[PDB]
RNA sequence: AAUAGAUCCGUAACUUCGGGAAAAGGAUUGGCUCUGAGGACAUUAAUGUUAACUCAGAACUGAAACGGACAAGGGGA
RNA sequence: AAAAACCGUAAAUCCUAUCUUUUAAAGGAAGGAGAAGUCGUAACAAGGUUUCCGUAGGUGAACCUGCGGAAGGAUCAU
RNA sequence: UUCAAAGAAUCAUUCUUUUUAAAAUCCGAUUUUGUUACUUUGAGUAAAUUAGAGUGUUCAAAGCAAACAGUUAAAGCAUUGUGUUUGAAUACUAUAGCAUGGAAUAACAAAAUUGAACAAGCU
RNA sequence: AACCUGGUUGAUCUUGCCAGUAGUCAUAUGCUUGUCUCAAAGAUUAAGCCAUGCAAGUGAAAGUAUAUAUAUAUAUAUGUAGAAACUGCGAACGGCUCAUUAAAACAGUUAUAGUCUACUUGACAUUUAUAAGGAUAACUACGGAAAAGCUGUAGCUAAUACUUGCAUUAUCCUUUUGGAUAAGUAUUUGUUAGAAGGAAUUAUAACAAAGAAGUAACACGUAAAGUGUGUAUCAAUCGAGUUUCUGACCUAUCAGCUUUUGAUGUUAGGGUAUUGGCCUAACAUGGCUAUGACGGGUAACGGGGAAUUAGAGUUCGAUUCCGGAGAGGGAGCCUGA
């Protein structure tokens, strides 16, 4: 038969989850949620590649078996769980909140975060449906569904999630002052002022970003998670800040020591 | 007249009895011809009045045959690179697209058509614009850029 | 039992490899006779099911230029665009012209409008010569070997006068 | 003795390119009930009256039989 | 539920035809290779009839002869 | 088929900026003006391999790790303890396809046994 | 490292090949072999044939236990488990091989506004009730056969197996509050109105007909109410099937192919998960080709890649990864997302 594939090889692993050549004939094949395989990583390489504390899978299901962990503020056992662009994790044994999130490398890092910023998720909506009944709906890059969005809400705009309740508390557009994150291009992990928005009829459209230091990089408009308003980004972020370096001045800072 | 063999399409959405000829807009840059605005044929798979959808790619044509009924076939010549010499050689392939009555073609004309759903065996492109275009000798033989 | 096999579009051969597969499946027709309500199931991908019809004689008929739908009988097949030997041997196909029960449209025409929303729509000649006969064509607009059911509309006008020719310049 | 009519298909070596050739060699054929195609004639784009047997296709039917008798090449190297 | 029929999917066997690949064969007729065969002397010197080409005929063999060419000729030339 | 002049900056030159027809936008000044090839930049590019940055596997092939003080504790920070500092870069991913700057070079289009535009009147 | 040398002659300069030279993640083999690291290995020919044994099973709160064993205060209640079996899920992944295959497969690039999609995630539902029915495994007794993962009869019993079946909400208004009005999820047909997309016969809404399947007659227990299992639809996800454009080796001592037998297209239908000559009926005569169609060959799975590279190139890629195909050769089919 020709059913679904259920097995992963290391070196057909995601090249951001760094998983070693000799460590291994396979990979931890993310069960199917709430985001795609390709941009999330499962728990087994969250607790045991990022946070180490974890040696080996079994240890990762001991983690879990004890409702420690929780993605979202809601009990999570599965190992093979994706995680997602941008959401909490919380340790209650150890007290601990994450937000994983993008280095300007691209790989996923989770930034430790305080409890009181451990409530507000930033969702990309990504479809605006409305159902029977005229009931409209945002299905978000998380993959929920939020049912009576406010109509100013477009599909590129974001939200703020309560995530005890799953709510919305205020919305952001993508105007040309609003500042992004990107998502999965060369420019991976970049924020920026957005410079522009060239859209092109029947093809992706284009837009143009402005780093902090006015360098403009340009991507796939399906690659941009609004952030924060001009003023400021809604939530803290990696120690980088979304800045990426040239490889020629980093290699400066690297040895300044 | 509007139907002469056993054949009409019901034009879906036309509305008979009750409403306020059907036509979309097919977008994409093009503009609804007039005659398939005002006409009075029947034709399912044409872009402006039938169920098909043009979306996927667009391209441009010389129409080389129009021998069948509502359909056409379009050569199109390209200039294929050769790495080892570093130059170029005249290739070429035709497509067939289909062609509702409110075009009116003739070997040599220049279209551009859009893809749709296979409505056929072979064809997959809908004609969306057609330009005159005079040919000398046999329209294989011309070779045009586009 | 779908896609191969079939010459290329220049007319050459194709070497066959990749022996026939499931999905392409191709289940034989349904040749659904006008008879008592039988009908069967079949379980398509995706444990999706399929109603195949083997015999109707009743279905959902619409008047549409009152835009209304009553339950009729079928009584006869009468035409069909495609083959003859359909009609002869009086089966129901989607575009077949079907021979009508006219009852239950006109008793709902005295009941709503009187004597024999937006309503008046003052009526053909044509059609109330059917209704008096008691008998009235109707086309078939549902797909019986598919849904399980023989639906349809009463065709007035131009398409009922070009059927109506088409019937019966002519013998 | 073996077929042998007709229809459809297929037809080699060789050749003076005309043939060989009905090469060789396959299939079908009744009855019945139908379907389609092929004309002539008059009226103010439109509707009636009327004629040949000739082809093609389909259902059904039978002790699988149908050029049913008559008539009628054996082919090949 | 056995069982049967009819459309369809259709393995398989047989007959016929065609093609592809390999291979037998009386006889015929090439080529190549043999250290030292017989016959002549064709070519290289004006090679003892200048050589050579196309074509046709003839002869033991090389070859000879006719017609028309070439000089790669033995003439760059009253 | 649209050609030059004037200025700031290295050393004697080179290098950067502006305009100078016409038609539609802005009340002396605010701004778009064939198609493609071609060329420039991008976007989107699985890893392994390859190039290549970092890293003394005792060297090397390698691997993607690792490094830092602690004969037995200071520091940082936490309002009494909690290790800390890192990397796993970049490039390539056809010739085809998407977007994009374009002056040159090439084609095609438009161009008269004639074809336009403007003003006024008429529909 | 952008390299040449011996060989035609009496000697010379050429052309020109032969030979030499070096590499090969390129195989075999000869001789030899003290350490350590590292690691290809029945592809080549025979996708030839196979003895044997193993390779897919699964119960730690959560379907069903009087097989049975045990333990706590007094024949009781809690239990702890549990052979077997029924039920559920998986066995469609993985692993192997490269025979087939030459615009096919594959690659990059699109479309799915032409579709299906289990597990998982988020939303969230409509036309006897102090809890409904028979019937079966395991089991018991009697057997048959040389043999098999064979099973007959009779009797019992459950289940989240199989099958029936028990409130309510929304809208109009005098206007917190009172009366009035109405009740089908997908899917199919007819008549209509019309947040987004590039374009809608879109979402959705109204009217008229049909109408699946469901909305818990199920199990265990966390804060000093929870979980499991099951379920209608939408969405997401893990995927799949089709699909656009472009890209392949040798051969013309393969030049015309395809078209009754579907070839090219139109119309109608059938079929499909969906589009489509995919199939059927009628109709028209189309479609491809010296820019190589149709054929033939390949000791041809394609690509990522490998060797050799100054630069161009040439040759290789059965084989770690991806895609395809196959399970002695064909064909057919059940279960199932």
């Amino acid at each position: 038969g020709k059913g679904i594939k259920k097995h992963l090889k290391r070196v057909n692993a995601p090249s951001h989850w760094m998983l070693n050549k000799m460590g291994g004939q396979y990979a931890p094949k993310t069960s199917s949620g709430p985001h795609k395989l390709l941009e999330s990583i499962p728990l087994v390489i969250l607790l045991r590649n990022r946070l180490k504390y974890a040696l080996t899978f079994d240890e990762v299901k001991m983690i879990l078996i004890q409702k420690i962990v929780k993605v979202d503020n809601k009990v999570r056992t599965d190992c093979t769980f994706p995680v997602g662009l941008m959401d909490v994790i919380h340790i209650t044994k150890s007290n601990e909140y994450f937000r994983l999130l993008y280095d300007i490398k691209g790989r996923f890092v989770p930034h430790r975060i305080t409890n009181e910023e451990s409530k507000y998720k930033l969702c990309k909506v990504k479809k605006i449906l409305l159902r029977k009944g005229r009931l409209s709906i945002a299905v978000t890059h998380d993959g929920r569904s939020i049912p009576y969005i406010h109509p100013d809400v477009k599909v590129n705009d974001t939200v703020r999630l309560d995530l005890e309740t799953g709510k919305v508390l205020e919305h952001l557009k993508f105007q040309v002052g609003s500042l992004v994150m990107v998502t999965a291009g060369h420019s991976v992990g970049r924020v920026g002022v957005i410079s522009s928005i060239d859209k092109n009829m029947g093809t992706y459209d284009i837009i143009h970003v402005k780093d902090s230091r006015n360098k403009v990089f340009a991507t796939r408009l399906s690659n941009v998670f609004v952030i924060g308003d001009n003023t400021k980004p809604y939530i803290s972020l990696p120690r980088e800040k979304g800045i990426k370096l040239d490889i020629i001045e980093e290699r400066r800072n690297r040895l300044k020591a | 007249d509007v139907q002469h063999e056993r054949a009409y399409q019901k034009q879906e959405g036309a509305s008979f009895f009750n409403s306020k000829r059907y036509w979309k807009k097919v977008g994409l840059g093009f503009a609804t011809p007039k005659e398939a605005k005002e006409g009075v044929y029947v034709d399912k798979k044409c872009p402006f009045t039938g169920n098909v959808s043009i979306r996927g790619r667009i391209l441009k044509g010389m129409v080389i045959s129009n021998k069948m009924k509502r359909t056409i076939i379009i050569r199109r010549n390209y200039l294929h690179y050769v790495k080892k010499y570093n130059r170029f050689e005249k290739r070429h392939k035709n497509i067939p697209c289909h062609c509702s009555p409110c075009f009116d073609v003739k070997e040599g004309d220049i279209v551009t058509v859009g893809q749709c759903r296979p409505l056929s065996k072979t064809v997959r492109f809908n004609v969306l614009h057609v330009e005159k275009h005079q040919i000398f000798g046999s329209a294989r033989k011309q070779f045009v850029l586009f | 039992r779908d896609g191969r096999h079939k010459l290329r579009l220049t007319g050459g051969k194709k070497k066959i490899h990749k022996k026939k597969r499931k999905y392409e499946l191709g289940r034989p027709p349904s040749n659904t006779k006008l008879g008592s309500r039988q009908v069967h199931v079949v379980r398509g991908r995706g444990r999706n099911y399929k109603y195949r019809a083997i015999k109707l004689d009743s279905g959902s008929f619409s008047w549409p230029t009152f835009g209304i739908s009553k339950n009729t009988r079928i009584i006869d097949v009468v035409y069909n665009a495609s083959n003859n030997e359909l009609v002869r041997t009086k089966t129901l196909v989607k575009n077949c012209i079907v021979v009508i029960d006219s009852h239950p449209f006109t008793t709902w025409y005295e009941n709503t409008f009187g004597t024999t929303i937006g309503k008046s729509k003052n009526i053909d000649p044509l059609l109330l010569e059917q209704f008096k006969q008691g008998r009235v064509l109707a086309c078939i607009s549902s797909r019986p070997g598919q849904c399980g059911k023989a639906d349809g509309y009463i065709i007035e006008g131009d398409e009922l006068l070009f059927y109506k020719r088409k019937m019966d310049k002519r013998n």
